[PDB]
């Protein structure tokens, strides 16, 4: 999520949502025994005669409501929390009631009055304010400026806004030492971010010849790490040439989802092959807990399905224990050619590099 | 779109969970592994069970088998509605039927064990379908088959005014299980009154005087092909009939066999030789599948466009492929028949026991070849085979020389204690283990899956198989195989064709192949031995010659011609009495490759 600490008791915080994993994190600290305190709306009922007719009303503004349940919902991402009302706004005196609220995107604040555990803080703190990324990279290289950007969910930012400060043609032909010079220093910067960040593209766009002369001269610098070229929708730079690029952009989604898919097929291959090993292959349920036990699995891999299952617990430890012992741990969506045969195992493969019985 | 069934079958005839460890399935089972049951163990017929409910149809158990005992398949759900029988849940299940239908003779084609004979049970009245479900009535049977014509078969099946006489898929029961003559026994079958013409067409007239023990092949098959007749009954089912019948044999009863369509009775024939089928059939069945998995019959073709499928591997009626390569046969012109050096010569030789004389002109024997021997039984063939095998000496001349001979012999009977690999490897353990024999050889005549079971304990056309394999894996100069095309299906015929072929070109050695066959000869010949005479008195072995000039000159004592089909290559048989029957005869060249 986005996270401000506002207190350092945790008396105010300040949090959001925007995921449905957000709101999952959000479920796991929420208990019994706290007060949330939000901004929402609830009405009144009022007026009336003598006796009994129609009419009815409505409100703004925040409040707080008391931990009673705490109830999960689907198909509106939405963690509903009821009981008492304790405070509200008093103008109009419309205290007296309960009162059911939502917490969502915006401010909602948490306290816990016999005071949190450094588990609950730590929680929180778990999914990453500044962005826990997906892809989430993407740059603009247009005769005017060079750009480069982390557009995240959770908070957008242009991470370079250098000028060339040059033309692509206008100032004379523009095919100078300082542009050789200046692109060498775009690759570098960039090159040095794309790593340290995780995520492997960039979709470079532009007018005219620029994003292709810029595409031909990466290749030809060093092997690449990943590049594309889209034409895409450029005719403005800045803050919206970037968001403009993005906007119409599905390239982000689809390429993300191709490279996820990439490292489950690769790996399936392997397994199918290690299986004719003699005990390098662990799989099925005990087998599997046996290796990661013994600190000997290289690779786990599992359908997220299998995550969110009924028992959700063993496979988080068995990812957490393998992660620990510096094994990679694959989630992967179980619509590929890869995912749909890890369903079909059962739920859990992993590839051993020295056997365990 | 999409929709999805699976289907386990397993050939407990082969599954031994003693030798697998503990049921090796259960254990590598990924589901089973999770807490589930797809694979269940019968502790008690110590059997295991794959409850397909729940098998997620990875296929793990399958290749983990030691043997392979396990088959499971993903249907796309839509012939599973058509099913018809299933012997009980990992077990062997039918698809469909053949529509068989009056005063017609309905073909069938297709390899052994894809129950075909399961559907003549189904039809004689003594096994009821389940249609895959639970039942033991005809009315679901007569219902599922509504739109259809073999609703009205199973209604005047069950009132019981049509019984089926069957020809069995084994011969070789009547003698011992039937004593006395061939004169007696067709008086005793006899309920037609059509015991004149029967005995005169098929020519037992010579062969009453013989005990049913003491015939030869051709003989005993169309003794059965003649008392299944004079058996009073409309519809006939002949299974396999080409059994030991020569090339003038199987003509000739094909001739007999379509003239009870004209008298409108019903036919219903399994053949393996597809101008022996053409011939015959007015209708014909494919039947696709793996054996002992499933089997399933497609829907009626004519004859010609029936074939010709069959040989394409792919159904464009059914949008089915099965095989993943073609049929295919040799010319004369997709060779190279150039000269080899001669390996031995024989000289005039002429052999008489008293009860048949034969002669056998001056030959000569090359290396390196596959000589096809051909003519009618009885004509001493197999005297002159047995001269050079040794279980015969010449009464004059030599043939029996330091050349090694590896005999195959016209009957199989087994008495053999042990497996199938004790019998085979005593003889060359080496050959077993290298990849060529293994490539063109055992693997695709079974023989790997049959190591598991004795020789007494093997059946026919395993057996056959098997038999075949062991004289081509002996040391020997010279091959020797009396009529291996008995009990053989057409996938298996041409599987035998390709691994002579192969086997012989590649070391340089000799093989005579006696054989009655048309296909395996339009594949495999280099070179032919005609013979002629009159069977039964005299025969006469011309010397070896060329696989055209051979076929040309016997083919002209037969009144038949041979064309070459233009659908898709197979060789076409004329009928007697066409333009291309007229054409070949009148020119002398009586034969095309
Ligand atoms: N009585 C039986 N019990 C179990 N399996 C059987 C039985 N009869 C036949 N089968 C199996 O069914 C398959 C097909 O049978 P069959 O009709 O004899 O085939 P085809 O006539 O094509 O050779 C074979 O794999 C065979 O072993
Ligand atoms: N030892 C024998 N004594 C007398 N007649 C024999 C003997 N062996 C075979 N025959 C007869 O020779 C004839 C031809 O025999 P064979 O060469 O086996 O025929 P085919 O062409 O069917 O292989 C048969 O009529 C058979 O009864
Ligand atoms: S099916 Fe195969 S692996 Fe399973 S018990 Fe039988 S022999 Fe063993
Ligand atoms: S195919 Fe797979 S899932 Fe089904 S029984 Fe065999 S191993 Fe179990």
């Amino acid at each position: 999520m986005e996270i401000l600490e506002e207190k350092p008791k945790e008396g105010k915080v300040k949090v959001k949502a925007e995921t449905l994993d957000d709101l999952w994190h959000l479920y796991h600290i929420i208990d019994p025994g706290d007060i949330v305190y939000a901004k929402t709306l609830r009405k009144q009922a009022q007026r009336a005669d003598s006796l009994r007719a129609e009419k009815v009303e409505v409100i703004p503004v925040f409040l707080g409501v008391q931990a009673e349940k705490i109830n999960f919902h689907k198909f509106a991402n939405q963690v509903r929390v009821t009981g008492p009302i304790v405070y509200a706004s008093r103008e109009d005196v419309p205290l007296g009631k309960y009162h059911t609220i939502a917490i969502e995107q915006g401010t909602v604040v948490t306290i816990q009055k016999p005071r949190w555990k450094e588990h609950h803080i730590e929680r929180l703190k778990e999914a990453v304010a500044a962005s826990k990324r997906a892809r989430v990279m993407i740059v603009v290289i247009d005769d005017g400026e060079a750009d480069m950007a982390l557009v995240r969910e959770y908070g957008v930012e242009i991470l370079n806004s250098i000028r060339h400060n040059l033309g692509g043609k206008r100032y004379n032909t523009d095919r100078e030492s300082e542009e050789m010079k200046f692109f060498h220093d775009v690759a570098k910067t960039m090159e040095e971010v794309m790593k340290r960040e995780n995520v492997e593209k960039a979709i470079v766009a532009g007018p005219g010849f620029v994003k292709e002369d810029f595409y031909k001269f990466l290749k030809e610098k060093y092997p690449e790490l990943a590049k594309k070229v889209v034409i895409e929708d450029t005719s403005v730079t800045g803050r919206t040439g970037i968001y403009e690029v993005i906007k119409r952009g599905v390239v982000d989604r689809v390429y993300q989802e191709n490279r996820v898919a990439k490292e489950v097929q690769l790996v399936e291959k392997v397994l199918e092959n290690i299986a004719r090993n003699n005990g390098l292959v662990a799989y099925g349920l005990k087998e599997v807990e046996e290796a990661v036990n013994y600190g000997a699995v290289e690779t786990l891999l599992v359908l997220d399905e299998l995550l969110k299952g009924e028992l959700r617990e063993k496979v988080e430890e068995l990812m957490d224990a393998v992660r620990y012992s510096r094994g990679e741990v694959v989630v992967v969506s179980s619509e590929h050619e890869g995912g749909e045969k890890l369903k079909a195992l059962g739920g859990l493969a992993a590839l051993l590099r020295f056997r365990v019985k | 779109m999409v929709r999805k069934m699976r289907i386990a079958v397993i050939d407990y005839d082969k599954c031994n969970p003693d030798k697998c460890g503990h049921f090796l399935c259960e254990r590598v089972c990924p589901v089973n592994r999770m807490g589930g049951e797809a694979i269940i163990i019968d502790e008690e017929n110590y059997k295991p069970i794959i409850q397909e409910a729940s098998c997620t149809g990875c296929g793990i158990c399958v290749h983990k088998c030691p043997f392979n005992a396990i088959s499971i398949v993903n249907l796309p759900e839509q012939l599973d509605e058509d099913c018809v029988h299933r012997y009980g849940v990992n077990a062997f299940v039918l698809y469909r039927l053949p529509i068989v239908k009056d005063g017609m003779v309905v073909g069938i084609v297709g390899p052994n064990g894809t129950g075909k004979t399961t559907a003549v049970k189904i039809l004689a009245g003594q096994l009821i379908p389940n249609l895959c479900e639970d039942n033991d009535s005809w009315d679901n049977v007569i219902r599922a088959f509504r739109g259809n014509e073999l609703q009205n078969y199973f209604e005047r099946l069950k009132n019981g005014e049509i019984r089926p006489v069957v020809k069995p898929q084994y011969v070789d029961l009547l003698p011992k299980a039937v004593k006395g003559k061939v004169r007696e026994l067709l008086k005793k079958v006899d309920e037609v009154g059509k015991f004149e013409e029967v005995v005169k067409e098929l020519e037992l007239e010579n062969v009453l005087d013989r005990e049913l023990h003491q015939l030869s092949g051709g003989e005993l098959q169309r003794v059965a092909i003649a008392a299944a007749l004079l058996r009073k009954a409309h519809f006939y089912f002949f299974d396999e009939p080409s059994s030991y019948l020569d090339i003038r044999q199987r003509l000739k009863v094909a001739r007999v066999i379509r003239r009870l369509a004209n008298e409108g009775k019903a036919v219903l024939v399994v053949e393996h030789d597809l101008a022996v089928l053409d011939y015959l059939s007015d209708v014909i069945h494919v039947v696709y599948g793996e054996p002992g998995v499933y089997g399933i019959f497609s829907k009626p073709k004519g004859t010609r466009n029936g074939i010709n499928e069959f040989l394409q591997g792919y159904l464009k009626d059914e949008n089915v492929r099965f095989r993943p390569y073609e049929i295919r046969f040799t010319k004369l012109s997709e060779r190279v028949d150039v000269e080899r050096e001669t390996l031995v010569e024989y000289p005039r030789l002429v052999k008489d026991y008293g009860s048949f004389k034969l002669e056998v002109e001056p030959g000569e024997i090359r290396k390196g070849e596959v000589i096809g021997i051909v003519g009618p039984n009885g004509i001493g063939k197999t005297t002159f085979v047995k001269m050079l095998a040794g279980v015969e000496e010449p009464t004059e001349g030599k043939v029996e020389w330091d050349l090694t001979v590896a005999y195959k012999p016209q009957y199989i009977k087994a008495e053999y204690e042990g497996t199938v690999y004790e019998l085979l490897s005593k003889i060359d353990s080496s050959k077993l283990n290298s990849n060529f024999y293994k490539t063109e050889l055992l693997k695709p005549l079974g023989i790997i899956d049959l190591y598991d079971r004795n020789v007494e304990d093997l059946s026919g056309g395993e057996l056959q198989r098997v038999a075949i394999a062991a004289t081509l894996l002996r040391d020997a100069d010279i091959y020797l195989l009396d009529e291996p095309s008995a009990y053989l299906d057409v996938e298996q015929r041409l599987a035998v064709s390709r691994a002579i072929r192969h086997l012989m070109e590649k070391n340089e050695k000799t093989a005579l192949v006696v054989e009655h066959d048309v296909l395996m000869i339009d594949y495999v010949s280099d070179r032919l031995i005609v013979f002629e005479g009159e069977p039964g008195r005299h025969g006469r072995a011309l010397p070896p010659m060329g696989m055209r000039e051979g076929m040309n000159r016997f083919l002209a004592s037969v009144g038949i011609t041979f064309r070459r089909d233009p659908d898709s290559g197979r060789p076409r048989a004329n009928k007697e009495g066409s333009v291309k029957d007229r054409e070949q005869k009148a020119r002398g060249e009586y034969y095309y490759a």
